């Protein structure tokens, strides 16, 4: 599975677990940021990878970063279909 | 107000206070485009050498310095002089060029902070014959842009017969003379096409 | 009706038309969008009935712009060609209404032609189209080019009009009852007749006068004269080597008939079947639709056109013009592999935009089905060719495909004309020949099978997955141009629409070249030529036959056709004629070579590197704030696609007409 | 009759409500500024540039060929 | 081995054009070549008038190219690139007034941007400020070298993007 990190730059617009599409983010409270809450990544087994949340991240830098494991790559991450590893 | 040359179009507005615009005649709005002092001063410098060219243009034609090999077509003479002094002549424009502005010598940089006071063709030569009174002083500069100007004219069209004739200046029509049709012979596309 | 409203005002905004170029460069991206959505116009600001005005005042603009080109070529013929020559003697003299400069020895370009003229050879058949029209006259030539130059005018008029005419509640461009019954009963029907009449009334007279040699401006200024009961088509003119002039304006009278009939009988409502259609009917009323279908059918009729120009006669004089011919065939070949290409992109288009029909909901056997037809046509065709090199090579042509060795018969190809034996001739040249088909035929057909399969697959699997797929769902969403969806789920690169196209225009300019060079090397070997004596005459082709014997193997594909058939074209600097061709096959191969880069590379190398020679830039203080930005993806893609197929079909084009130049001449 | 609507490139559409007699200018409203404003668009400024400049280096070799003086 | 040997005239590998029989013999065939292409038209044809034309300007070209130096095997005119002013078809000349053609097209864009600084300025160019600037820009070199001694012409590295972070922050 890839692995998807929160830095304390994020201020909790909620832009990338909008464009989310496995739903692998949600908003927590937070103090870091006048938002009061800053994304979380629980769901990190269902990552895909397509880096649609670091696309809509707005601040300088990605305050949400994707790490690519092509080596442990699961059926969740891979989206396989017509095969299943379950 | 319609401009006093040109009835049918409106009057140029930024041209005014300067000698010699009379008629002030600005058709295409250059003055409005850009700075009217350096175009004051682009008109005088043109004025200046090109009345000095057109006597010197006459003179070549029959007299020339010692040695100095002659040549009739005075737009030949360019060639035919001495390269030395043709480049000495080119050291002298250039040294009174960079000394008479400064060094403020662009479209920017002259006629910018200091310098921009300074009348736009005034170098300061020869201003001891200037009149005292203002009346005569305008005159005169009215007098030296009317002369530039006929000069200006007067060279081209000196210029353009001599590459018509092929030959010098002072005969206009030379020997079995018939007109100036096959001069421009390159190949055009209407000509070439009739 | 309110033309107030038109004003140079936003002629200065360049991408008010489009509401995401609002914030008005910031970088050169933004350049690059506006180009990219001009013409867009479904994206831009405004109505569907603005949509409409557009669309069809666009439409009246470039019939303007090719009224002004035909204009253009009629002034071309009439002022600076050597017309007059060619119509006296065609054979001796080569068609050239094009002149070049003498700029910095560029006159070398200029090939003689005639005696008094001197210029470059016109491939195009413009002198053969006059000479068919019945245009023999330097006036004539002149009111044809003023008579394209005042329809160019008329149109550039109502594209001008049209563009504040057309109001919100116009509608006259969704009553496709009336367009497509205005259009095949006078535009199709009506245009035929009358383009009969004009045949039977000027060109008829005219070119009988011609062929029969006499050149009397009385005459100048009794149907069914000559020709015989022969069936037309069996029997060409022997003077000219084409179709009887009266035939063709019989077929275009029947032709006109036939389609007055067809729209009559819609008329009266005779068609019954409506209900197969009416699925169609209320999913395809849609620009996108209609245009995908159109640009379908021209690209279907230009493929026929580019066949039938060649091997049916009908121009004065064309099939002895083999350059003529030549270049005609491979043009409408290439048009039609680009409105082929072009009706898939549209049909694409049209799936993201609106509902697709319910063939889409068994996309999968298809696209499966057509996957193994692919995968099995170009294993066995290509693999017979493979095949053959490899047994060539190793020493046993016993164990080959070809019409010595084991062949394979092309049984199904059939003759259907019924001709006489024997071939056609017209001064020293072969103007119609039967093609006889072999192994190497057989071999060379099921590769265009292949290839035509395998660009149809790419297409289908852009429209039928265009609106989501197994890999990702929300495709719609996405789009219709995007690069991807992101390194995730494997990767999802050129998943969109049109990545599929940007793959099968490299699929369809692979297809016509292997087209090309099939026709170009079978008319050479087996077709064109000259003769040397009921009389039998010894046929001596320009290629010399091999096309039978060395087709059978790549390596003579490369040998025989691209090597040794090269030598014109490489040899050509020398040569007044044809310089200019050798360093446009140069020139082409370059650009080719040249799109690779944008083939192969990315956009964040080329960004990385912007930004470290910005560095530079700011340093010394030269800050563009417009700030330089590497091509997007889709440009990079669509940039390096474009130089590819300019040249390569540069190559082929100089090569092709280099040869055909030097051949004949 | 005076209709609205909602288009940005005719916002209004008059209907007549009788045979009229009115002047209705089918010409567009072109202003200089406007015309002089799209050629300063930098487009027009560097094209006119490069043709400018292609032109000269055109007529140079024509009138200059195969530069003898050097 | 002697100081004279220096200047490029004085090489083995080259000759005078004028007494290269290579460069002899491909102006003649030059000229044999035109003069044939031209016998095929009529004589008194424009195109007759243009090739006439074309074997008068190869032969004022011969003429010109004559005291220029050329290899013993080829006999094609050589582009002298050592830095001798003072040699037929130096590269001094030509180098010296593209050098100062291509600075001054630099410097005057380099001033319109300082001038302007706007996206918007760059987009809709200002015409008389870039005319101005163009024209101004014909004393780039004194220009130039005085910005640069007076550090208007280049700022600190510190002022700049300096690229991509390298280590830990
Ligand atoms: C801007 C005006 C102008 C320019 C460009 C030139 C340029 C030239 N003049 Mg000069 N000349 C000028 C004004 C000018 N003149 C005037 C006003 C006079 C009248 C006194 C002369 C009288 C004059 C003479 C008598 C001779 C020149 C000659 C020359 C040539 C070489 C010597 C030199 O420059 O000094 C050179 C082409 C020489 C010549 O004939 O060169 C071929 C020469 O002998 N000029
Ligand atoms: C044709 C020969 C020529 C001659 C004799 C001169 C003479 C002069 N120039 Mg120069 N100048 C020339 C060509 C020439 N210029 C050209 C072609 C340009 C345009 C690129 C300039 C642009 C120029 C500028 C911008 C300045 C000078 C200045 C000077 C002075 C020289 C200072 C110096 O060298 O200090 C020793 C080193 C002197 C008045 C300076 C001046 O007059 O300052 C008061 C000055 O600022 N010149
Ligand atoms: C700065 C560049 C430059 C210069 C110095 C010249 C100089 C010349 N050109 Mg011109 N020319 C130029 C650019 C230039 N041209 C360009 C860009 C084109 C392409 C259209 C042409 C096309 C052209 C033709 C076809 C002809 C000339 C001719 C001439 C000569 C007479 C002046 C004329 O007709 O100008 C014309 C200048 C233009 C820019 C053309 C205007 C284009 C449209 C209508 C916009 C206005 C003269 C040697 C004529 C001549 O005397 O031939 C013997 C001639 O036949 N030129
Ligand atoms: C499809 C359209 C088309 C095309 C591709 C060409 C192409 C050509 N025409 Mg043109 N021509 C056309 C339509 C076309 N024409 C039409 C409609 C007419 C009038 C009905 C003409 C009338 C015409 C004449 C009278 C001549 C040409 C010539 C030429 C050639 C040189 C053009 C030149 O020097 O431009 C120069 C460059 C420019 C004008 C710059 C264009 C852009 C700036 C902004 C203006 C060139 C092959 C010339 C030729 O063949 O000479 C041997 C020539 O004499 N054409
Ligand atoms: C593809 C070609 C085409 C098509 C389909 C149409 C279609 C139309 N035109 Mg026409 N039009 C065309 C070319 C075309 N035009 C051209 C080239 C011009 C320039 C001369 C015009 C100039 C024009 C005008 C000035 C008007 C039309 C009108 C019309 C309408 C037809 C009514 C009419 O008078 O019919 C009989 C034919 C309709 C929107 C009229 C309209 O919309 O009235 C409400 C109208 O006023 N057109
Ligand atoms: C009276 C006869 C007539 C004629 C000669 C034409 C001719 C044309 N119509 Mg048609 N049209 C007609 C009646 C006619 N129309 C009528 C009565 C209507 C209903 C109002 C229309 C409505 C109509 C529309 C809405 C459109 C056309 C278009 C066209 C052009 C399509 C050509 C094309 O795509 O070729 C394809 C050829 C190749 C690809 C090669 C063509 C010029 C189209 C166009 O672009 O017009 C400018 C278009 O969109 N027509
Ligand atoms: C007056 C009757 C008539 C005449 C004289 C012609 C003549 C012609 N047609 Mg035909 N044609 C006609 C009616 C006619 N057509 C009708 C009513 C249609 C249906 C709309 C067509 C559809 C048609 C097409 C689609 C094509 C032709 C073509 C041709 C040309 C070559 C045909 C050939 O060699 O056939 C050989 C003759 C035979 C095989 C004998 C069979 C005759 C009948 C079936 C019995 C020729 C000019 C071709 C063309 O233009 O090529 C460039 C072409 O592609 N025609
Ligand atoms: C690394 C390669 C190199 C470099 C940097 C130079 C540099 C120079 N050479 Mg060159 N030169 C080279 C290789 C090189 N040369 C070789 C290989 C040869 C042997 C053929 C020569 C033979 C040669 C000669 C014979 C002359 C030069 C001259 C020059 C000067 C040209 C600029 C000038 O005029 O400045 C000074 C400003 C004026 C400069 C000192 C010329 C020179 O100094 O002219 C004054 C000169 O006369 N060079
Ligand atoms: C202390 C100090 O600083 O010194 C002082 C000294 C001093 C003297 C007091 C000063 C001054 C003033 C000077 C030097 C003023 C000089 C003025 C001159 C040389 C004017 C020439 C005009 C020529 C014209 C109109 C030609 C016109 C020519 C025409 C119309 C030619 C026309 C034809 O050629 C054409 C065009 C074609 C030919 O075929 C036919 C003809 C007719 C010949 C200063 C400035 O204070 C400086
Ligand atoms: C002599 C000679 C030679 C040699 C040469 C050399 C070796 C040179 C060197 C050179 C060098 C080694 C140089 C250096 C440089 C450096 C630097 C550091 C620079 C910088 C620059 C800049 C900064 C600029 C700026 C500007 C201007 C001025 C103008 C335009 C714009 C701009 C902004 C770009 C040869 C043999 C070749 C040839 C013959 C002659
Ligand atoms: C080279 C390259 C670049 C860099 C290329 C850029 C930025 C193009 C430069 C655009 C210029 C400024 C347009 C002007 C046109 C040319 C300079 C014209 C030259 C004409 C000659 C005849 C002189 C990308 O950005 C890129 C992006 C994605 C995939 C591949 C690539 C890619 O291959």
């Amino acid at each position: 599975s890839h692995a998807v990190k929160i830095y304390d730059t994020c201020i909790g617009c909620t832009l990338c677990v909008r464009a989310c599409p496995t739903d692998v983010l949600e908003m927590v409270p937070a103090t870091v940021n006048a938002a009061k809450q800053v994304a979380s990544s629980p769901r990190v087994e269902d990552c895909v990878g397509c880096k649609r949340c670091e696309t809509a991240c707005p601040t300088d830098f990605l305050s949400i970063r994707v790490y690519l494991q092509e080596n442990e790559e699961t059926q969740y991450s891979l989206g396989l279909d017509l095969a299943d590893w379950s | 107000s319609s401009s006093k040359s040109l009835p049918f179009l409106p009057k140029p507005q930024n041209l005014g206070g300067l000698a010699g615009g009379d008629a002030e005649f600005d058709p295409l709005g250059f003055s409005d485009t850009f700075d009217v002092k350096w175009l004051r001063e682009s008109e005088l410098k043109h004025g200046r050498v090109c009345m000095l060219a057109t006597v010197g243009f006459v003179a070549e034609q029959y007299i020339q310095f010692p040695g100095f090999t002659p040549a009739e077509d005075a737009l030949q003479a360019i060639y035919t002089a001495p390269p030395n002094i043709t480049a000495l002549l080119l050291f002298a424009c250039g040294y009174i060029e960079s000394s008479a502005y400064d060094g403020k010598l662009t479209m920017l940089d002259m006629f910018d902070g200091e310098g921009a006071k300074r009348a736009p063709g005034d170098l300061n030569f020869g201003k001891r014959f200037l009149p005292g009174d203002k009346a005569a002083a305008d005159d005169l500069a009215t007098k030296e842009l009317s002369n530039g100007r006929l000069a200006m004219l007067a060279f081209a069209g000196m210029v353009h017969h001599n590459l018509v004739v092929k030959g010098p200046l002072f005969p206009l029509f030379p020997e079995g003379w018939a007109g100036p049709q096959g001069s421009w012979d390159l190949d055009s596309t209407a000509g070439a096409l009739n | 009706a309110i033309f107030r409203y038109v004003n140079a005002t936003l002629w200065s905004k360049a991408g008010h038309f489009n509401k995401a170029l609002s914030k008005g460069a910031k970088t050169t991206t933004w350049i690059w969008n506006l180009h990219a959505s001009a013409h867009d116009f479904d994206i831009q600001q405004g109505s569907a009935g603005l949509i409409a005005r557009k669309v069809f005042s666009s439409g009246l603009a470039h019939l303007s712009l090719v009224f002004f080109w035909l204009g253009g070529m009629h002034f071309h013929g009439a002022y600076l060609s050597n017309y007059s020559a060619w119509l006296k003697d065609p054979k001796s003299v080569a068609p050239s209404s094009h002149i070049a400069y003498s700029l910095v020895g560029q006159d070398i370009l200029n090939s003689y032609t005639s005696q008094y003229f001197s210029g470059i050879t016109i491939t195009s058949g413009f002198f053969q189209l006059y000479r068919s029209e019945g245009i023999v006259t330097q006036s004539q030539l002149k009111y044809a080019c003023a008579a394209s130059l005042i329809a160019t005018l008329i149109c550039l008029s109502g594209s001008y009009l049209h563009m504040q005419l057309m109001s919100k509640f116009t509608s006259f461009y969704k009553k496709f009852q009336s367009l497509s019954q205005s259009h095949l009963i006078i535009m199709f029907g009506f245009g035929s007749v009358s383009f009969s009449a004009h045949q039977i009334h000027e060109a008829l007279p005219i070119n009988s006068l011609l062929d029969s040699g006499i050149w009397d401006p009385q005459l100048f200024s009794a149907i069914l004269l000559g020709t015989p009961s022969a069936i037309t088509g069996k029997l060409l003119n022997p003077s000219t080597g084409s179709i009887f002039l009266s035939q063709v304006a019989a077929h275009h009278l029947a032709v006109g008939i036939v389609f007055i009939t067809l729209g009559l009988i819609k008329w009266c409502n005779l068609f019954f079947s409506r209900n197969a259609i009416l699925s169609l009917r209320l999913a395809y009323m849609d620009y996108h639709a209609q245009l995908s279908i159109n640009l379908a059918v021209w690209a279907s009729l230009s493929m026929v056109a580019a066949h039938h120009l060649t091997e049916i006669p009908v121009y004065p004089y064309e099939s002895t013009d083999y350059p003529t011919v030549l270049c005609l065939f491979v043009h409408h070949a290439c048009l039609s592999g680009f409105f082929t290409v072009a009706s898939g992109a549209h049909a694409s288009i049209f799936v993201i935009r609106q509902l697709p029909t319910s063939e889409i909901r068994h996309r999968d056997p298809i696209i499966g089905h057509l996957i193994w037809v692919c995968i099995a046509l170009g294993l066995h065709s290509f693999g017979l060719y493979c095949h053959n090199d490899t047994l060539e090579a190793l020493g046993r042509p016993e164990d080959t495909f070809c019409d010595n060795s084991i062949q394979l018969k092309p049984i199904f190809a059939k003759q259907f004309l019924g001709l006489q034996p024997g071939i056609e001739v017209l001064d020293g040249k072969i103007v119609r020949m039967t093609q006889e088909l072999g192994t190497a035929d057989f071999m060379v057909h099921h590769i265009h099978a292949f290839t035509i399969h395998v660009t149809l697959l790419i297409l289908l699997k852009g429209v039928l997955y265009a609106r989501n797929s197994r890999l990702v769902s929300d495709k719609l969403e996405l789009g219709f141009a995007y690069p991807c969806d992101g390194p995730g789920r494997g990767g999802t690169c050129q998943i969109s629409p049109w990545d599929h196209l940007f793959l099968a225009v490299f699929w369809m300019y692979n297809c016509l070249s292997v087209v090309i060079f099939h026709y170009f090397w079978k008319m050479q070997s087996d077709v064109w030529g000259s003769y040397v004596h009921h009389s039998s005459l010894t046929c001596s082709h320009y290629s010399q036959g091999d096309f039978s014997v060395n087709s059978i193997t790549i390596n003579g594909w490369l040998r025989n056709l691209l090597w040794s058939e090269a030598s014109q074209v490489i040899q050509s600097y020398a040569l007044p004629s044809i310089c200019s061709y050798g360093f446009i096959f140069l020139a082409a191969h370059f650009v080719w070579a040249f799109s690779l880069m944008f083939l192969f590379s990315g956009r964040a190398y080329w960004q990385e590197l912007i930004e470290s020679i910005l560095w530079s830039h700011h340093k010394l203080k030269i800050v563009p704030h417009i700030q330089p930005r590497a091509l997007s993806i889709s440009q990079g893609r669509a940039v390096g696609l474009t130089h590819y197929v300019l040249g390569g079909i540069g190559c082929t084009w100089a090569f092709i007409i280099s040869r055909m130049l030097v051949l004949t001449t | 009759i005076v209709m609205k609507t909602n288009d940005w490139d005719q916002p209004e559409i008059q209907l007549s409500t009788g045979a009229s007699n009115q002047i209705n200018y089918i010409t567009p409203v072109v202003a200089s500024d406007d015309i002089k404003a799209w050629l300063s668009l930098n487009v027009n400024f560097f094209s006119i540039l490069a043709l400018l400049t292609v032109g000269g280096i055109i007529e140079i070799q024509r009138f200059f060929p195969d530069t003898l003086y050097w | 081995n002697t100081p004279e040997h220096w200047t490029i005239k004085a090489s083995k590998r080259l000759e005078l054009c004028k007494d290269n029989k290579a460069y002899k013999k491909k102006f003649k065939d030059e000229l044999y070549k035109t003069e044939k292409q031209q016998k095929k038209y009529a004589t008194g044809s424009a195109v007759y008038a243009r090739f006439n034309k074309k074997i008068a300007q190869i032969k004022n070209r011969q003429e010109a190219y004559g005291d220029r130096l050329c290899g013993k095997q080829d006999g094609n005119p050589r582009v002298v690139a050592t830095g001798e002013w003072n040699v037929r078809a130096s590269v001094m000349w030509p180098a010296s007034i593209f050098l100062y053609t291509a600075g001054w097209i630099g410097w005057a864009g380099r001033s319109y941007l300082i001038r302007t600084n706007d996206e918007t300025k760059e987009l809709n160019i200002d015409v008389p400020l870039a005319l101005t600037c163009m024209a101004s820009g014909f004393s780039w070199p004194v220009a130039a070298w005085q910005e640069i001694v007076n550090g208007e012409m280049a700022v600190p590295s510190s002022q700049i993007h300096p690229g991509g972070p390298y280590t830990q922050s």
